[PDB]
């Protein structure tokens, strides 16, 4: 249960022995990708769609 | 429209807004013991599908 207040030391100290984490051969990628973590798909085309949707609107705003 | 994304109706930005409300609309205020006019059972607005 990790969020913007957890710390990568402690994904370190309880996520490490998992061999998920050892596929990434990299330390500060993983710091990174945990870091990009920290902060289903019909919806999601709602979401392309109000995304269109603000997208027009900000530029006819400021136009 | 340059975008695809977006619907085919939508109310653009370009477009000015429309104002606020205005409704008259002075029916008769009924004494309500009755029942009011209802559709049949198989009516529905003419393109649904």
């Amino acid at each position: 249960h990790l969020d913007s207040q957890s710390r990568w030391s402690k994904v370190k100290d309880k996520v490490e022995s998992d061999p998920r984490y050892k596929a990434v051969d990299s330390s500060s990628m993983r710091e990174d990708l945990f870091k990009q973590y920290i902060e289903e798909k019909e919806l999601e085309r709602q979401a392309r769609i109000e995304a269109s949707l603000r997208e027009r609107e900000r530029e006819v705003q400021k136009a | 429209t340059e975008d695809p994304d977006l619907p085919a109706f939508y109310f653009d930005p370009l477009i000015n807004p429309i104002s606020h409300r205005h409704s008259v609309k002075s029916q008769e205020p009924l004494p309500d013991d009755d029942e009011e006019f209802e559709l049949p059972e198989f009516v529905e607005p003419f393109l649904k599908d």
